């Protein structure tokens, strides 16, 4: 995470089987040691409830910092489930609205570089 | 030979990169072009929701547009029906789609509820009133000849 | 590709999106388009019948919507024989997916 | 206000709303452009592109 | 020298490559958007005819 937050860091192996990691492996101890299709995760505890992803890792396990103070790895959460009761003779229509404003950023030209290159490749030598 | 492949390495990258900041120019062209200077029907283009214009602003290598939506917040339940028979001939509102609360029938518009009464200049006849499921009986007041007495 | 290069210091990392949640988002997709209609893109979802759906979408290209009603069945039909032709087409094709 | 009032008619509402609700437009919108001004002025990292 | 020939030749193929598929897939989203999500009164973007 953000050094200003915490130092804790942990590790990812990619795609080593955590039931042979003992040939792989202060962080080589068994504390937490979660299991990814990703590879073997060494250094955060496990966590089944669900958030937005932060730092993803791979096969949709999502990790995060959050308090005491140490990394989680979960499912990640495609979002709060919602349903719409459908039926052939009802209908749902606004009563109010909102001017909302969003802003969208587009780049357009970078830098106007030059490169001189007999004096990068040779400086000022004759031969 | 060192320096030389240095040189063709950095200048293939700056190619490639030009050719990302070109697709993203016109990109913004596009933009710029369609949404300022008019209004867009399309949607995810200028803006989430119905789009309404924009206004730009420069910064340094790019720009920044502030596009103004509209959005519809609350939400409330009516009772719908795609016809209505009168007088065995079947009827379709010209510009809303028919709801009610319950007792009396109405017409709105589709994204703000303001209904009006149900006349002649609202709905448009074709055919009879065994054709479609969904019909429901009704009345539909007539504005023209019960006004003039003499 | 099986294991030769996984062994010469080549690696695949896995994507980050599963199959299921693609599955996920494109039923959520197709549940909006079904039970809502272009609504739901713009915020707020509305709750609104199919057949009254597309009344309206004919609307958008030049027939007004009497010509639905009045031939609901047949267009019910249509649309699903099409759906069964799709099925069959793509049951029955060697090469159509070389994109 | 005659602008707005046929860009409504744009989208799909008849203009009588806006003419009916301009005090309220109005402060929405100039609310809302002192939402932009406050979020831009407190964010850190919202230019990264 | 040769194999990383061969490395840069790899990897300037594969970058071109990602900026098809990125072309390809801005394509994709927008018939995504202008499709799915409401009608397109363009012709030849939400298949052939009205
Ligand atoms: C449905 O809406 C109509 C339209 O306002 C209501 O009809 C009027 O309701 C008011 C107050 O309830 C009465 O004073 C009027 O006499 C009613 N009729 C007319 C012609 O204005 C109706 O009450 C509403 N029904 C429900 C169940 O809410
Ligand atoms: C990982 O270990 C398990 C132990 O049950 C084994 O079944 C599996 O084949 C191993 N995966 C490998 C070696 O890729
Ligand atoms: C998380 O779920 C696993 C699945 O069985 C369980 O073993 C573990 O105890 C759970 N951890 C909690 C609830 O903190
Ligand atoms: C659909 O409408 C028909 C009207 O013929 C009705 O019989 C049926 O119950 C409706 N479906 C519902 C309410 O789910
Ligand atoms: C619509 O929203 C505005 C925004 O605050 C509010 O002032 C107004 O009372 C609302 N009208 C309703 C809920 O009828
Ligand atoms: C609207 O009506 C539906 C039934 O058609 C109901 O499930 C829903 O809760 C209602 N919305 C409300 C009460 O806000
Ligand atoms: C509508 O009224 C007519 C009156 O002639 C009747 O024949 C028909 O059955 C009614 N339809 C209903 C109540 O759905």
């Amino acid at each position: 995470p953000g050094t200003n937050t915490s130092n804790q860091v942990a590790v990812l192996y990619q795609d080593v089987n955590c039931t042979e990691v003992p040939v792989a492996i202060v962080y080589s101890t068994g504390s937490n040691v979660f299991q990814t299709r990703a590879g073997c995760l060494i250094g955060a505890e496990h966590v089944n409830n669900s958030y937005e992803c932060d730092i993803p890792i791979g096969a949709g396990i999502c990790a995060s910092y959050q308090t005491s103070q140490s990394i989680i790895a979960y499912t990640m959460s495609l979002g709060a489930e919602n349903s719409v009761a459908y039926s052939n003779n009802s209908i749902a229509i606004p009563t109010n609205f909102t001017i909302s404003v969003t802003t969208e950023i587009l780049p357009v030209s970078m830098t106007k570089t030059s490169v001189d290159c007999t004096m990068y490749i040779c400086g000022d030598s004759t031969e | 030979t060192g320096r030389l492949q240095s040189l063709q390495t950095y200048v293939t990258q700056q190619l490639i990169r030009a050719a990302e900041i070109r697709a993203s120019a016109n990109l913004a062209a596009t933009k710029m072009s369609e949404c300022v200077l008019g209004q867009s029907k399309r949607v995810d283009f200028c803006g989430k929701g119905y789009h309404l214009m924009s206004f730009p602003q420069s910064a340094p290598h790019g720009v920044v547009f502030l596009h103004v939506t509209y959005v519809p917040a609350q939400e409330k339940n009516f009772t719908t029906a795609p016809a209505i028979c009168h007088d065995g001939k079947a009827h379709f509102p010209r510009e809303g789609v028919f709801v009610s609360n319950g007792t009396h029938w109405f017409v709105t518009q589709r994204n703000f509820y303001e209904p009006q009464i149900i006349t002649t200049d609202n709905t448009f006849v074709s055919g009879n009133c065994d054709v479609v499921i969904g019909i429901v009986n009704n009345t539909v007041y007539d504005p023209l000849q019960p006004e003039l007495d003499s | 590709l099986i294991c030769a290069q996984k062994f010469n210091g080549l690696t695949v990392l896995p994507p980050l999106l599963t199959d299921e949640m693609i599955a996920q988002y494109t039923s959520a997709l197709l549940a909006g388009t079904i039970t809502s209609g272009w609504t739901f893109g713009a915020g707020p979802a509305l709750q609104i019948p199919f057949p009254m759906q597309m009344a309206y979408r004919f609307n958008g290209i030049g027939v007004t919507q009497n010509v639905l009603y009045e031939n609901q069945k047949l267009i019910a039909n249509q649309f699903n024989s099409a759906i069964g032709k799709i099925q069959d087409s793509l049951s029955s094709t060697p090469s159509a997916l070389g994109k």
